[PDB]
């Protein structure tokens, strides 16, 4: 998540003040500049796990084509649950199941 | 809407859109500003729907960096018009009008054709870019080409309609040519002779 | 149902020809037979070209 | 092929809100709505909308060949009135939980005897079956989102000659 | 690196066609249009996405 | 020297599987970049 | 029931079956057809007589032009703020191609509060000369969409003491977006708008009031027809 | 109620085939094309406009012709001698004719002038057999034998030459 | 620091005429913008039974007539009601009902239409002053409200469904006709006449 100029709406780029030795975010079409809070200017993940469990919707229990199991919900302890494998579909994706209850909709595994 | 740049190749992964009656590909930020959405925050709102998805944001960063040169609607329209494969030497005002013509019409015609109705086109461009990035990030399988629910069958109706449209356009052109030829005499043509 | 890796859900015909095939097994077996027909009708031309080049 | 104007009118009447009233930050959970491939609006309660559209199609108000698809995973609700889509008829199983007839075929012997007679008891043919909500057409894209039984015997839970039915033990229960 | 390209544009002073050559220097961000017959030189700034059509349009606007 | 810090985290599991040493990686980087980059590496007993 | 007599009879039947808001028992008798839930409170639905002469437009900010998004603007104008509730808009068009909107507001909270109280309490014929000065804040690009039908949109206002609900027509919708002024046109920009605007409150003239009454005579002729 | 058996499924399928038939898609598509598609194809470009600023006294004359309704007829045969009569598919097959019907279009001509037309025949469209515009859609069972047409014939094809 | 562009200080001494309001909002200057459905109409004019009865229109098209009947019976109206004490009062046929869940519904006669509210920010209502070319704000439009029929069994919904279902059933553009002669006869006879007058014109021009 990156921020934008509050008066120009354009993207703010990181900058360093030579005299102050501080990190700043400065727009390019305007003189607006704001102090940087975090030092993590850039991050790149070679191996990532996002998109595995993020694929959750509140009304996934209304799908009739999804199998229904009897795994115990940690939160609601309901007798009815719906499970599915990982939404991320890379060639080396694990086959672990994600179980969703009909009340709390918490995603969990059998591991 | 092509996504240039291979894995760890081609420097930035720029996105260039292809428009009808335009000779060269155009970066997506430029066409977005051409439709009339100049700030970058609004463009990101149009494309993405989850600010926490930093992966698609970092994929979009090179496109914004490339398109940063253009910062106004009229200049973007002029850039689109310059490559519009029209007559050479067209004036700037006529170039902008030609760009407006080629942007309102012939660009996603199935959505709309009337004026002041281009927000939907911007939203559909956002949807297309979202789908392209989503498949590029391997989050979804590429659309199946053999999926029989995405096919259509042309029965006698559509086939005869296409053929009749062609033949009727030919007949209309013949009537037009005969009218031009026969007005020179300034005669009251029966209009039953113009048709063939 | 979605995400079903059971043998009968991915094309294992449990029955025999004498016993008869259920509709799902019938469709899967038809898919396999179509693949066989296509493979024959396609490889024949490639093999013919190869043999002609060898003879020449 | 059918005109899409009645579909848009029904969608607007039943709470769909157009694109100019849409902000991605605000409606972070709303469902998009496509009609013949164009994004026309958004909706916040897609379940009641799809139920209403399906009931309207079954009652004959909408043309029975109109395709109504809900993609819950992708948060989309697509509608097709295009020309050239291959469909096929299917029986309809009463899937309403609140109904006593849950999990049973809607068609009964009364419909069969009406068909055999040829008239209703205050012409009764195939179209009457389709518009009375016991049979409906589905195309190749709507089939992605339905669960079909092979035979009416499948709707309820040692011979060397008869064939073997699938066990289907992966699912504790089916709807 | 200066890039010299022959273009099919029309000079507005000599009226000879196919006698226009576009010289753009990306290092200094400049583009020069020279008439092979009139020997007139037109200079205009260029950007990273500039093309000979851009400099030609700039020359047309400057002419009018 | 520049204030810009460039760091990267190595997967301990695969690093052990490939039977590699942090010193070896640092030496390879130093050899390919001479003295143009100052490099520090965490010990093998670090959590990451 | 295509008979005109049947339609008229349906009209009077609908008129006669209006539930008295004070009747608690009859209100509780009414039940939602689907929710099966009793009614709590009711309001009469009436049009507004004093406001039909005026023209109402729904004004909205699109995208980054949101006042909430503009943090320095909100801080300057106050974090409902009476300054927003008393803002002025000035549409100026140099040419068909070039158009924008000018926004003005009262920076002082006390002056804005006094002006808002005076404006919202106009029920008598004595208005104090409130020479309020409005300061320019920002300019936005504008687009307009018109309603084909008169009452395509209507805004509903409530009045609990009278148990009524007054609705007013909406003529069109105006959208505003943030506009970055070109550096080459600031010379003409400084000659277009103004740093301040002074508003003086005066009682409406007799002729203008008569014109407005004549305009309103289309809706309500019992209390406004000329004699 | 009572359970539904396989025989009831076959009763339903029999009802389906009693209403639809086996070539219903061809006939339905052709009926849709003839009923509405031709008119819309014509109205896609409903105006031909010519203008002329005559100075030969500035007289700007605009000559515009508009396309109106589409009129269709039953297939008809016009002999060499001149007589015209209704045509049935068997005669077309035997005589190597084409089973087609004339199409008539209304053209309205306007002469706009500022100083500053009936059913014309445009062609013959072949008719799909047993469709709504075929002569065999009527005629019941008995007359189908007098016309030397097989009652088992299902239509859905054209007769060209 | 984006310096203020305008520093001339020029000021206009414009005075606006304002009229007293028949009502004043209490506690909040909030209003709800509501889109008008096709099956619901607003009749601001006072109800006049005699012109209404004398102006009822009958059409051959059943769908159009049914739609007009539905919109007329569902139209919001008002009329002057003579009080039993001799006074005159404004009487309306429309009411707003709030249920126990807090939802709101628009009621016309026995018909009930639910309201779906979506919160909208930075949306305000203004008053247009065309003679002075300035816009004066009125209040804030906090929520956008959609009107939805309560249930399937509602008569309005059933009438709408009937009208829309039978509207798309009628589709027949081409009109049949009977050909009595050769369709090509006009062309050939007119070509013969044109060739005849061509020959006559050529002879005249050669003799002229
Ligand atoms: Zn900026
Ligand atoms: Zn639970
Ligand atoms: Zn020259």
């Amino acid at each position: 998540s990156f921020r934008f100029c509050l008066e120009c709406n354009n993207m703010l780029y990181p900058k360093e003040d030579k005299e102050n030795q501080r990190l700043l975010y400065s727009c390019r079409n305007c003189d607006y500049t704001e102090l940087a809070e975090d030092p993590k200017v850039y991050r790149h993940e070679l191996i990532t796990n996002i998109g595995e469990t993020a694929g959750i919707v509140d009304d996934i229990g209304q799908d009739p084509t999804l199998p229904r199991s009897d795994k115990e919900c940690p939160e609601c302890h309901s007798r009815d649950c719906v499970f599915f494998q990982s939404q991320q579909r890379r060639k080396d994706t694990n086959m672990t199941l994600f179980y969703v209850c009909l009340n709390c909709k918490k995603t969990f595994r059998d591991e | 809407i092509k996504l240039y740049g291979r894995e760890d190749k081609g420097t930035g992964r720029t996105i260039k859109a292809t428009l009808p009656y335009v000779k060269q590909d155009i970066p997506i930020v430029i066409v977005f500003r051409a439709l009339g959405v100049v700030p970058d925050g609004e463009i990101l709102q149009h494309i993405c729907y989850d600010e926490n998805d930093w992966q698609m944001l970092e994929m979009l960063k090179p496109c914004i960096e490339e398109g940063f040169v253009i910062q106004d609607k009229e200049v973007a329209l002029d850039f689109i018009g310059r490559r519009g494969s029209a007559a050479l030497g067209i004036r700037r005002e006529k170039r902008i009008q030609y760009a407006k013509d080629i942007l309102q019409k012939e660009l996603l015609p199935h959505i709309t054709q009337e004026e002041g109705f281009e927000t939907r086109k911007t939203f559909f461009l956002g949807y297309m870019v979202n789908r392209l990035l989503l498949c590029a990030l391997e989050r979804k399988d590429q659309d199946d080409r053999d999926h029989f629910g995405k096919k259509r069958l042309d029965l006698a109706g559509p086939l005869l309609a296409n053929l009749f449209r062609i033949l009727f356009r030919k007949l209309t052109r013949e009537i037009y040519r005969y009218m031009q030829r026969c007005i020179e005499t300034d005669r009251d043509f029966n209009l039953n002779l113009a048709v063939k | 149902t979605k995400d079903d890796f059971s043998p009968e859900s991915k094309g294992f015909v449990e029955n025999s020809y004498l016993r008869g095939l259920t509709p799902q097994e019938f469709f899967f077996h038809a898919m396999a037979g179509r693949e066989g027909l296509i493979d024959t009708a396609v490889k024949t031309a490639e093999t013919g070209y190869i043999q002609r080049r060898l003879v020449k | 092929g059918s005109p899409s104007e009645p579909i848009i009118n029904f969608l607007e009447e039943w709470g769909m809100e157009p694109l100019e009233d849409y902000d991605p930050a605000q409606h972070t959970k709303s469902t998009r709505i496509f009609v013949n491939g164009v994004w026309t609006g958004i909706h916040r309660d897609p379940s009641m909308l799809v139920s209403t559209m399906r009931d309207l199609r079954r009652s004959g108000a909408i043309s029975p060949e109109v395709s109504i698809i809900r993609d819950i995973r992708e948060r989309e609700f697509k509608i097709f009135t295009d020309v050239g889509r291959v469909y096929r008829p299917l029986f309809i199983v009463e899937d309403d939980e609140s109904k006593d007839n849950k999990g049973e075929l809607r068609i009964t012997k009364e419909h069969i005897r009406k068909i055999q007679q040829g008239y209703d008891d205050d012409v009764y043919g195939w179209s009457s079956l389709v518009t009375s909500g016991v049979i409906e057409y589905v195309d190749g894209e709507e089939e992605e989102t339905i669960m079909i039984a092979m035979t009416p015997e499948d709707l309820q839970t040692n011979d060397t000659a008869k064939r073997i039915k699938p066990e289907m033990s992966t699912s504790s229960h089916h709807t | 690196i200066k890039q010299k390209l022959e273009t099919q544009f029309t000079c507005l002073f000599c009226n000879h066609d196919n006698s226009v050559v576009c010289t753009l220097d990306k290092k200094n961000s400049i583009g020069l249009l020279e008439c092979k017959k009139c020997n007139l030189s037109f200079q205009a700034p260029i950007n990273s996405l500039s093309q000979p059509i851009d400099i030609y349009s700039d020359w047309i606007d400057a002419c009018e | 020297q520049s204030p810009w810090l460039l760091r990267l985290e190595l997967d301990r599991a695969r690093m052990l599987d490939k039977q590699l040493t942090m010193n070896q990686v640092a030496d390879k980087i130093s050899e390919v970049f001479s003295d143009d980059l100052f490099v520090m590496w965490s010990e093998d007993n670090a959590d990451k | 029931d295509t008979n005109p007599r049947s339609q008229l009879h349906s009209v009077e039947r609908t008129f006669d079956e209006v539930i008295d808001p004070r009747n608690k028992n009859r209100l509780q008798s009414l039940i939602h057809p689907r929710k099966k839930i009793k009614a709590v409170k009711a309001w009469h639905f009436f049009p507004d007589t004093s406001t039909f002469d005026q023209v109402f437009h729904s004004l909205k900010f699109v995208g980054s032009a949101s006042l909430s998004k503009d943090r320095p603007l909100n801080e300057q104008l106050g974090q409902v703020n009476a300054s927003i509730l008393t803002s002025l808009f000035k549409p100026i068009e140099i040419n068909p191609h070039n158009k924008w909107i000018s926004l003005y507001a009262v920076t002082d909270k006390l002056s804005a509060e006094s002006f808002r109280k005076s404006f919202n309490s106009i029920k008598d014929d004595n208005i104090v000369n409130r020479h309020v000065i409005y300061d320019h804040i920002k300019d936005f690009d504008q687009m307009f969409r018109g309603h084909k039908k008169l009452f395509e949109d209507f805004a509903i206002s409530f009045d609990d003491i009278s148990d009524r609900a007054f609705f007013v027509p909406i003529v069109g919708r105006l959208e505003l977006k943030k506009k970055r002024i070109v550096p080459g046109l600031v010379d003409m920009v400084n000659r277009t708008n103004y740093a301040h605007i002074r508003m003086d409150l005066r009682n409406p003239s007799t002729q203008e009031t008569a014109i407005r009454d004549s305009r309103r005579e289309q809706y309500d002729p019992v209390n406004y027809s000329s004699i | 109620d009572d359970t539904i058996t396989t025989e009831d499924c076959w009763t339903v399928i029999s009802a389906f085939f009693e209403e639809k038939g086996l070539v219903s898609q061809q006939l339905d598509s052709f009926d849709e094309f003839m009923e509405t598609s031709i008119q819309d194809l014509v109205w896609e470009e409903p105006r031909l406009i010519l203008d002329q600023p005559a100075q030969h006294d500035n007289i700007n004359k605009r000559y515009e012709i508009r396309f109106g309704k589409i009129y269709l007829s039953r297939p008809t045969m016009t002999e060499a001698d001149g007589t015209t009569h209704a045509m049935f598919p068997q005669e077309a097959r035997l005589r190597n004719l084409t089973y087609s019907s004339p199409v008539y279009l209304d053209m309205e001509k306007s002469m706009f002038t500022s100083i500053d037309g009936n059913k014309v025949h445009i062609g013959k469209v072949p008719i799909m057999l047993r469709s709504k515009f075929c002569s065999l859609r009527t005629l019941d069972e008995v007359d189908l034998y007098k016309m030397k047409e097989c009652p088992y014939d299902m239509g859905g094809y054209f007769v060209i030459n | 620091h984006t310096k203020s562009v305008y520093d001339n200080g020029e000021t206009l001494d414009i005075s606006l005429p304002i009229h007293p309001k028949s009502h004043i909002p209490q506690g909040k200057q909030d209003r709800w913008v509501v889109k008008l459905p096709d099956f619901l109409d607003i009749n601001a004019e006072p109800f006049d039974p005699r012109p209404f009865e004398m102006n009822v229109k009958t059409h051959e098209d059943k769908n159009q007539e049914l739609l007009d009947k539905l919109i007329a019976v569902n139209t919001v109206r008002w009329r002057y009601a003579k009080s039993e004490t001799g006074g005159i009062f404004k009487e309306t046929n429309s009411q707003i009902i709030q249920w126990e869940d807090g939802t709101y519904s628009l009621r016309v006669g026995s018909e009930i239409f639910d309201m779906f509210t979506t919160n909208t920010d930075d949306n305000y209502l203004v008053s247009e002053h065309n003679e002075e070319g300035i816009l004066m704000t009125e209040s804030t439009l906090s929520k956008s409200v959609k009107l939805v029929p309560a249930s399937f069994q509602s008569t309005t919904h059933q009438k709408l469904a009937k009208a829309l279902s039978a509207k798309q059933k009628k589709e027949s553009y081409a009109r049949s006709v009977v050909t009595k002669e050769d369709p090509e006869e006009r062309q050939r006879r007119l070509e013969s006449q044109e060739n005849e007058r061509y020959r006559l014109e050529r002879r005249r021009k050669q003799a002229e």
